[PDB]
């Protein structure tokens, strides 16, 4: 009965720890995936605004080429 | 404080910008000298949204005045309140744009744009917490449409996480004969669909139809039209300027109003041009819309209603429930509770009770189809393409603006036809 | 010992915290400066009110509370308002830019900028406690901060404090006072994220509180001030067992044993009586039987739903004021014969009773009549699942067309988080079905 008593309390400890651990890792996983995502949507927004500038060079280059 | 940076470009842009600052300066108790001579402390609660505080207790508009031609500039200075604007915040060219969108966007405006951007940064880096920007401009001239949309994309590159809000004036053949106007409007609409978060569609064709049919003006002037505009811009910024709960800022407006990023073109309304039921019925009537589209030809994705004055809030609640109940088929059923209303206590000058209406309706496609039809009447002939190819523009750049706006109309039709089941 | 720390998140949570701590101060004779002439133990003590108030050596009784909002304007009114001397400045945390009604901004973009500071401030309160019992979290379902920041906070507290209990007071949205069309999204996301991290969650349906004010208090167009003052009375009844001593005083945790039959079934239904105006309480004394009966009238519930068409898993009666067990027992006996009270077949049908003898207080210039006796009933019924059903329906209408979903994806969230959250809600509605089926 003593060994059973220490197993039960070891199990409660082991379960509280595993819950804290998994919440800790679930969160760091979410915060990392969310940062990547937010950064990728911004980088794609800048990438195509910067294409607008390459096309604005191309258009000013034509007005001299044609004159 | 949540600051907005205000930008005025071009002929139309600067004139309607001036009357906005006159009207809200008066509502906030600020004379042409930037001094507060007001009655109540509610005029100063959120005064920092549109004003910098200069010591000597001077409130200076956080406004940037821009044009490729100095004429419009010098008129603002001598105008009422001209000496309340920061002198350094005037940025003018000389060459002008000659009503050519490619001159505003690619060539002339591109030479002046980096000079406006310098002014944006000074006002922006001086902000405790920058909400974003609001542009005023026409889509039919050259500086407002072309450089106005060039400055949008440039400002978005530097502040991609700020809200970009424009008051865009749309050309009517009833207001201007400049034949190249369906080109300019279609080319900037192509830009507005990609690069703004909210656009109030201020349709000159509706302002003309209001002045003539309702107000009964046989020859309405640009001064008559801009009276309707100033009252509308004061209406739809009331929630930004006075203490309140809903749509207190530009991002919360966008989140509540824009179910899909591209469908961000709003139909504004105003009443009177009265009891609480009459106000509610009028502000929903096609005749009080500033977008020249009949709502009963589409469906509301989302609506914002601002009531101003002293009135029973129980009564406003019941009347707004009333109009949704009896007009239920004209609100999309798959967006529950898509009509919010606000009541602010201070009415506009002159009125005891006003109502301002902001609609995201699939009937705005009516406005884009009137422009698309005038665009292709010229494009299929290749009429006036030389004013554009001469600035360096490709022909399929017109094809793309066209097909993108045709796409915007198809997507409004797509969600108007959508059902819950 | 047995300290509780309150955490007030976003506009609704902060403003309901104003109402509650003002009500607590009036119940305990604490002045706006924090002095309490009755506490003769200067600088400390183990009295019942010390579960909610710490004491300085200079006689001040300080709420064990943190207020958090991602913008400053709501908490600035605490900083300058009547009770500003009550709170140490470090208990009042504000950012500069709110969540804009967006759960993603509350949980990630904005809230991640203030969460360490907030956990530091909570840690400083926890380290004053000799026997910290748990947290009370107040927040709206609907705002971007109340939803997103609260659930970021709840995850972090499970990490920093393990299984230490976390109770919620959650403002469920109503169209008459809502601020965003996206409240169903925020509601479903925070409910999904918080479910594992919360032990007990008291939902308060703004439309139920709104109807009670209109109908029982004759307020034609209730304000947040009207709603909060009624809400604080319910919160006060639930916390009175922690804050007051009494022979017949049953601890909240003991009601909790009966209220939560399975971890996920942890949303008790609250019903409060009497809610009555000064004009109408005049010359009308409401007896133990009358207020007990009012608890089985669905129009008196914190949440709109019909317990007559669900099943009970528990029924607790929290009385305060002039109430003796004999009267309670008689009132209960007549309600059983005369009322529609069906229990699931797997739990006993008794009613658990607590009586706190300190009578209810009211805040000056309120609309509630000051009465001699009050009752909060906390029941666990399958009917509360109707409120999940209503919110899940609104969520589906918009999500089927992905309306507004781009605002969340732009902030770094993925669609799979929406469907994952919605499936957890489907499974939760199914759990409420299964607990109500008879055994075999
Ligand atoms: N009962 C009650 N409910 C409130 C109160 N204030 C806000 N709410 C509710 O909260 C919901 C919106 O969430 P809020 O708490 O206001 O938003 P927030 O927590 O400040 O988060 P943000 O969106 O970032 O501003 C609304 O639907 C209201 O019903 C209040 O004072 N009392
Ligand atoms: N409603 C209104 N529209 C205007 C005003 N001024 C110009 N417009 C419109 O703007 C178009 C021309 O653009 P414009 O303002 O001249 O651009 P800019 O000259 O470069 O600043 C015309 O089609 C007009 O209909 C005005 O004061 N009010
Ligand atoms: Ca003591
Ligand atoms: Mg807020």
């Amino acid at each position: 009965k003593r060994e059973h008593e220490r197993e039960v309390i070891q199990k409660a400890i082991e379960e509280n720890n595993n819950f804290i651990k998994m919440a800790k890792e679930k969160l760091a996983q979410k915060m990392e995936s969310n940062k990547e995502n937010r950064e990728a949507h911004l980088a794609a927004m800048l990438e195509r605004l910067q294409e607008k500038d390459k096309h604005a060079e191309e258009v000013r280059k034509n007005k001299e080429l044609k004159e | 404080m949540r600051e907005i940076v205000h930008i005025q470009a071009g002929q139309c842009g600067n004139q309607i910008g001036a009357k906005f600052w006159e009207v809200i300066s008066d509502e906030h108790g600020i004379d042409p000298t930037g001094s507060y001579h007001g009655d109540s402390d509610l005029q100063l609660e959120r005064i920092n949204v549109y004003y910098n505080e200069a010591t000597g207790n001077k409130y200076v508009p956080r406004a940037i005045l821009v044009d490729l031609e100095p004429g419009t500039m010098d008129s603002v200075r001598s105008g009422p309140f001209g000496q309340i604007f920061r002198p350094d915040n005037f940025v003018f060219g000389q060459s002008g744009a000659g009503n050519n969108w490619a001159k505003g966007h690619y060539t002339e405006g591109a030479e002046l744009v980096d000079s406006v951007l310098d002014v944006v940064r000074k006002e922006s880096e001086s902000c405790d917490c920058l909400q974003g920007f609001q542009l005023t401009h026409s889509l039919g001239g050259g500086t407002g449409s072309g450089m106005g949309t060039l400055l949008i994309s440039k400002i978005r590159e530097e502040y991609p996480d700020r809200i970009m809000n424009t008051f865009s004036v749309m050309p009517s053949p009833k207001v201007s004969d400049t034949v190249v106007e369906p080109y300019n409007a279609t080319l900037s609409v192509h830009q507005l669909v990609e690069n703004t978060d909210e656009t109030y569609c201020i349709d000159n064709e509706a302002l003309y139809d209001i002045c003539f049919r309702t107000l009964k003006l046989t020859t309405p002037t640009y001064g008559d039209l801009n009276h309707l505009v100033s009252a509308t811009m004061s209406g739809v910024t009331t929630c930004l300027r006075f203490p309140g709960q809903l749509n207190a800022d530009l991002r919360k407006l966008a989140v509540n109003m824009v179910p899909f990023p591209r469908l961000h073109f709003f139909m504004p309304g105003f009443a009177p041009l009265l009891t609480v039921p009459e106000l509610t019925q009028q502000m929903f009537d096609s005749k009080n819309m500033m977008a020249a589209c009949d709502p009963r030809h589409g469906r509301y994705l989302t609506v914002a209603a601002i009531f101003r004055g002293r009135m029973s809030m129980k009564e406003v609640d019941e009347q707004m429930l009333n109009v949704q109940n009896k007009n239920s088929s004209y609100f999309v059923e798959w967006i529950p509770n898509n009509v919010k209303t606000a009541v602010c206590d201070i009415p506009p000058r002159g009125l005891k009770m006003s109502a301002t209406f902001i609609g995201n309706s699939t009937a705005i496609q009516e406005l884009f189809k009137r422009i698309s039809e005038q665009f292709t009447a010229m494009f299929r002939r290749k009429a006036f393409l030389h004013w554009y190819t001469g600035e360096g523009m490709d022909e399929m750049e017109f094809t793309e603006a066209e097909s993108n706006m045709n796409d915007l109309v198809s997507e409004y039709q797509q969600y108007q036809d959508a059902t819950a089941d | 010992m047995r300290e509780c720390i309150s955490i007030h998140v976003g506009q609704a949570g902060v403003q309901i915290g104003n109402a509650c701590w003002e009500l607590y101060c009036l119940e305990h004779g604490i002045q706006p400066d924090g002095q309490m002439p009755s506490d003769k133990t200067i600088g400390g003590g183990d009295d019942s009110f010390n579960t909610f108030f710490s004491e300085t050596g200079a006689g001040k009784h300080v709420p064990r509370a943190v207020f958090v909002d991602l913008e400053p304007t709501v908490i600035d009114e605490v900083r300058t308002g009547t009770y500003r001397q009550l709170f140490h400045p470090e208990q009042l945390i504000t950012g500069k830019e709110d969540a804009a009604n967006n759960y993603a901004r509350g949980h990630y973009t904005i809230g991640k900028e203030i969460i360490d500071l907030v956990l530091d401030r909570i840690r400083k309160l926890a380290d004053q406690c000799t026997g910290l019992q748990g947290f009370l979290v107040f927040h709206s379902f609907g705002g971007g901060t109340g939803s997103g920041f609260t659930s970021l906070l709840m995850e972090r507290l499970s990490v920093d404090y393990g299984k230490k209990s976390k109770l919620e007071f959650s403002i469920y949205p109503a169209p008459q006072v809502s601020t965003a069309v996206v409240e169903p999204y925020n509601s479903i996301l925070t409910t999904h994220t918080t479910l594992e991290h919360s032990d007990c969650a008291f939902m308060v349906d703004n439309e139920a509180i709104y109807d009670i004010c209109r109908r029982n208090l004759d307020i034609e167009r209730p304000t947040y001030t009207n709603l909060n003052r009624l809400i604080s009375q319910i919160v006060s009844s639930i916390t009175a067992s922690l804050r007051f001593d009494g022979a017949l005083n049953v601890d909240l945790t003991e009601f909790q044993t009966n209220l939560v039959p399975y971890p996920r079934i942890h949303f008790p239904l609250a019903t409060y009586a009497p809610v009555i105006s000064a004009e109408k309480a005049y010359h009308e004394q409401l007896s133990v039987a009358e207020i007990t009966n009012a608890c089985f009238e669905p129009a008196n519930q914190m949440v709109k739903c019909d317990p007559r068409h669900g099943k009970y898993m528990a029924c607790c009666l929290l009385y305060r004021g002039d109430v003796v067990p004999k009267d309670v027992n008689a009132a209960i006996a007549t309600i059983k014969t005369k009322r529609s009270i069906q229990f699931v077949d797997w739990c006993p049908t008794g009613f658990k009773v607590g009586i706190n003898y300190q009578p209810p207080t009211v805040v000056p210039g309120g609309d509630l009549a000051k009465v001699q006796r009050a009752v909060c009933m906390l029941s666990n019924t399958t009917a509360i699942a109707e409120a999940w059903a209503r919110l899940d329906h609104k969520f589906d209408l918009m999500y089927a067309k992905r309306a507004f979903v781009h605002w969340y994806v732009g902030e770094g969230m993925e669609e799979g988080e929406f469907s994952e959250a919605r499936e957890d809600m489907a499974a939760l509605e199914k759990d409420y079905e299964e607990v109500g089926v008879d055994s075999v």
